[PDB]
RNA sequence: CAGAGUGUAGCUUAACACAAAGCACCCAACUUACACUUAGGAGAUUUCAACUUAACUUGACCGCUCUGACCA
């Protein structure tokens, strides 16, 4: 009750983060970096993913907020081969990649020399890392290109 | 195929092992993470002891950090002298467009 | 005859029985209490206890769990406690370590359901 | 100024070339996870194939309907025999190399799997020691910055470092051992940054014998007992 | 170690054999 | 109007500044547990424990039994561990426990806990059932000499006696055998009263069974201060509680 | 809709404690809950808050 | 090498004895992953002597952390 002195007691919701129902891109401080992707490609699924997870528990042990974990769109590539004593290139090998990325943010300045240097060390074979900072193209990127509003643009012109 | 019971006990235990092998490689990765930081922490308190002006630099962000890249080692190093096949890319990946 | 405290309907566990066979599993050890409603604790078996643990390969198993249901089956006839409720979480009741630990209880002649209040 | 030196020194590095070998427990676990893998998996094209291939030659003896069978020129068996012979004469690069065997400590390429460490021969007081690359703070200057110089110093040195962040990782401190200490120079201290060996090497002349690539486990031979101590904290052997 | 995150299977329901081959590189590397 | 609290109040310590980095339970059996330990806390507002749990009188209970054994932790410790390590290097002891086919022996366990632990499971079993309560008024006890009360029915069957066991008053009909472990030149006195069974006065207790000046363990050669009188609970009056005291 | 019985109000079984279109007050000890979260006493007593 | 402080596995003012506890931690399955849950895994009193008590107290013996000498 209001006059009481136990008044409140029951009060739940400051401890608890508000709900709002894309997402704005907050860039780092002078002493803390902004959103961070953390790209991994490699030839062999198993193996990105298998780093992927590495990357993302070590974050949580390490308390670096993990925003989101998430696979880019494989690329399919055909490899023709030049064949012997003719002219002709003919299909050798048809070579997937993959790409897992984790989204961090609030990284601090000074540690992170040492979470960089903790990542490559335990990179697999034919793996590769790419560190960069998060921008609306890579998230539109993600996207399926609209045909249609490009020719409704491209009338604009 | 149904697993003999010598096989499955073989790969119950192996397993087991793994669990401990696995315990010592986050002990060893967790005891270096510290030591890195602990010797970073210890050498920045002693920056600014001796110049403050270069500690406030030193602890500030590095425009030039990122984008960082970097890629795994080899299972094999380069051949110096190796002619790989001629050929070509051929990139057969679907483009999917979203109509409606 | 006696009252069961009814009510607390809208939390979680229910107060309406008179004993109650409560199981505490922990990092190293497994646990299970017979309590009167009221908050006494009336018999136990814990792994922690040499007797148990000498005989116990882990003593944080499926077996260990079966075990001490076996081991207070028998502590509870000797005390006269033949009814109780048993009131787990969905994932505990799931657990093929809790349904090891009943079997033992209802096997070793506990009932695991208490009587109902006759009221008249 | 101040009675302490203000030094900047580099910790360059040379991460591993090559995977490291798998321990016994290692190839144990890999050869489960093989095993385990090839059991829960659906039938390969190529085992489809084989066995499409054999069912039908089988159809052929017992019957005699063809069906053209024009892809029966190759069995799927054939086609592996092939491909185990290119194999068998293709040979692999060394990742033991003859600066492993020859013990050069100077050259990049010996010991690929592990970390090495640059190290540095510089005479102070009609005195040899071993350090890391070092250099003199100059007011209008990083720290870090002047890290990066110490590169440029170098004796014919043509290699490109990424250096990671600017806060050091390390500091040792030493005072001179009486025949010079003053007031105004009371002693040094030098700060560690951390870098990248992205590309390149020294040239023969910058190849004289004075500098060793060396990785941590033996990193205590060169390095004095004091100087080891503080430099074997943020050099890892992960 | 580049082996702390490489000891893995396909981690998937539904999924044909994969059978380990060396990628040989333009450089003479393989992986 | 306001008033302000009388104590510190429910999730104060929280840091709410920081809330975004701080952990959270995540699941609900931590939550629970936390709960658990909040709910036996003491506090300043009213309580459910405050209207209906037993009243406790806050001076402890007065300890009037045997003094507790020593023994060397150390010497204990270090056999103990060493079992441990003999159990567990046994490969057949490894894949009972993996094949969840192993179990323990119920009677040595029993006979283990006798040793151990029993006497202070029996101490809490009779707080529950009242009998210090009734009989010492709120002194309590250690039993640290366990008693085996049997009482024989027919000729080839037994009837024990443990700690609320239910027993029928055809079954005691005669005196029980009693048998605990004495030394040579000890003395004891066993007595068997019935809490409940007055009729006439309700604070009241009967004497079934007094045995005085026992010597060793030897029941039969005490002298027989009060004969046995076998329990005669009344029709529709309940159970009643029978305790032997050594 | 309020409190029907306030602290230290004597009961019988059966007299409904509170009515409330949301759950202000919980069911305890001896008190239930009807369906349109009326909250009832099931013994008789003395109401406690 | 000297002088101080210091002592349970990662943390704990866990440890009355009935007992070296609770949490943190590692693997597998589930999950894109994380998380949760299930089923498993690994652990400690630095070492001896003193009502034998003693993880606890006093001593040495070890490891540790600082303060000096040594130091490029
Ligand atoms: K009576
Ligand atoms: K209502």
């Amino acid at each position: 009750y209001k006059t009481k002195p136990t008044h409140g007691i029951g009060k739940y919701k400051h401890l608890i983060k508000a709900e709002e129902p894309v997402r704005a891109i907050n860039l780092g401080t002078d002493y803390e970096y902004g959103v961070l992707n953390i790209h991994l490609t490699a030839y062999d699924m198993t193996l990105a993913e298998s780093y992927a997870q590495y990357v993302h528990n070590l974050c949580n042990s390490l308390s670096i907020k993990v925003e989101e974990s998430y696979a880019m769109p494989t690329k399919t590539i055909e490899v023709l081969q030049l064949q012997d004593q003719g002219s002709k290139m003919l299909l050798d090998s048809v070579l997937t990649t993959h790409e897992r990325v984790v989204q961090i943010s609030g990284l601090s300045a000074t540690f992170a020399e040492i979470f960089l240097e903790i990542i490559q060390s335990s990179l697999p074979e034919g793996v590769r890392l790419s560190v960069k900072e998060h921008t609306e193209e890579d998230f539109k990127g993600r996207f399926k290109a609209r045909p249609e509003l490009e020719e409704l643009l491209a009338k604009l012109k | 195929v149904e697993l003999t019971f010598e096989e499955t006990e073989r790969r119950a235990l192996l397993l087991k092992k793994w669990s401990l092998y696995k315990q010592q490689e986050r002990k060893m990765e967790r005891d270096t993470i510290r030591a890195m930081l602990e010797a970073q922490q210890e050498a920045l308190e002693e920056l600014q002891l001796e110049s403050p002006k270069l500690h406030a630099e030193a602890i500030k962000r590095d425009p030039n950090l990122f984008p960082f890249e970097k890629e795994g080692p080899h299972y094999t190093p380069p051949i110096p002298n190796y002619q790989p096949p001629e050929g070509r890319y051929n990139d057969i990946t679907k483009v999917y467009t979203q109509v409606e | 005859v006696a009252r069961k405290e009814r009510g607390w309907r809208t939390v979680f566990p229910s107060r309406e029985f008179w004993h109650r066979l409560r199981v505490i599993r922990t990092q190293h050890h497994v646990e299970a209490l017979v309590e009167h409603q009221n908050g006494k604790v009336v018999v136990s078996a814990s792994t922690r206890e040499w007797a148990i643990k000498k005989h116990l390969y882990s003593t944080r198993n499926v077996v260990a769990c079966e075990s001490i249901g076996r081991v207070l089956a028998q502590r509870c006839l000797e005390a006269g406690i033949n009814f109780m409720v048993y009131q787990p979480t969905p994932w505990e009741a799931a657990s093929d370590s809790m349904k090891r630990l009943q079997s033992a209880m209802t096997e070793g002649g506990v009932v695991l359901r208490e009587p109902q209040r006759i009221y008249e | 100024g101040s009675p302490w030196r203000l030094l900047g020194a580099l910790c360059l590095q040379r991460p591993p070339v090559v995977s490291k070998p798998l321990t016994p427990l290692q190839e144990e676990m890999a050869s489960l996870l093989q095993q385990i893998e090839i059991e829960r998996s659906l039938y390969s094209d190529h085992e489809l194939r084989a066995l499409d291939e054999n069912q039908r030659l089988a159809k052929k003896k017992a019957d005699l309907h063809d069906e053209e069978d024009e892809q029966d020129i190759l069995l799927a068996q054939d086609l592996e025999d092939m491909w185990e012979q290119k194999f068998l004469q293709f040979k692999l690069g060394a990742r033991i190399t003859e600066a492993d065997e020859k013990n050069d400590r100077t050259s990049l390429n010996r010991k690929l799997d592990r970390n090495l460490v640059l190290l540095v021969r510089e005479k102070f007081g009609d005195q040899d020691v071993w350090i890391l690359p070092q250099a003199e703070w100059q007011p209008g200057e990083t720290l870090r910055g002047t890290a990066e110089r110490t590169l440029a110093t170098l004796s014919e040195n043509n290699m490109e470092a990424k250096f990671l962040g600017n806060a050091p990782c390390g500091h040792y401190t030493f005072k001179f051992p009486q025949a010079m200490r003053t007031e105004s120079n009371l002693g040094a201290k030098v700060f560690f940054f951390k870098a990248l060996l992205l590309t390149g090497d020294f040239s023969q002349a910058g190849n004289k014998g004075h500098h060793v690539w060396v990785t941590k486990d033996e990193l205590g031979d060169y390095l004095k007992p004091k100087y080891l101590a503080q430099v074997r904290r943020f050099v890892s052997d992960l | 170690d580049s082996s702390r995150a490489s000891l893995t299977r396909v981690h998937r329901q539904a999924y044909a054999r994969l059978y380990p081959v060396l990628l040989v590189k333009q450089d003479g590397s393989t992986i | 109007r306001r008033t302000p609290p009388l104590g510190p109040m429910p999730n104060s310590d929280i840091d709410l500044s920081n809330l975004e980095r701080l952990e959270k339970y995540r699941s609900f059996d931590r939550y629970r547990r936390r709960a658990e330990q909040e709910a036996q806390a003491p506090h300043w507002w009213r309580t459910y424990r405050e209207y209906f749990g037993e009243k406790t009188d806050p001076k402890e209970k007065i300890d009037i039994g045997l003094p507790p054994p020593k023994v060397s932790r150390t010497q204990q410790l270090l056999e103990r561990k060493q079992a441990i390590q003999e159990l567990r290097a046994n490969v057949e002891e490894e894949r009972a426990a993996r094949l969840r086919t192993a179990s323990v022996p119920l009677d040595a366990v029993r006979a283990e806990w006798e040793r151990t632990c029993g006497p202070y499971h029996k101490q809490r079993l009779a707080e529950y059932y009242g009998l210090y309560r009734d009989l010492f008024h709120g002194a309590t006890f250690v039993p640290r000499v366990p008693l085996h009360v049997a009482y024989a029915v027919g000729e080839d069957d037994l009837m024990p006696v443990y700690c609320g066991n239910e027993v029928t008053p055809t079954e005691a009909a005669q005196a029980p055998e009693v048998t605990y472990e004495a030394e040579e030149g000890s003395l004891w006195t066993l007595l068997l009263t019935s809490l409940d069974g007055h009729l006439l006065e309700p604070d009241a207790e009967y004497l079934h069974w007094l045995l005085t000046n026992i010597p060793g363990n030897r029941v039969a050669e005490g002298q027989v201060t009060c004969p046995y009188l076998p329990p005669f609970p009344a029709r529709g009056s309940g159970i009643h509680r029978l305790a032997f005291l050594l | 809709q309020g409190i029907k019985k306030m602290e230290g109000h004597y009961v019988h079984a059966g007299n409904i404690i509170a009515t409330q279109r949301h759950f202000r007050w919980h069911p305890g000890a001896h008190v239930g809950v009807g369906k349109n979260k009326c909250l009832y006493a099931l013994e008789e007593g003395i109401v406690r808050y």
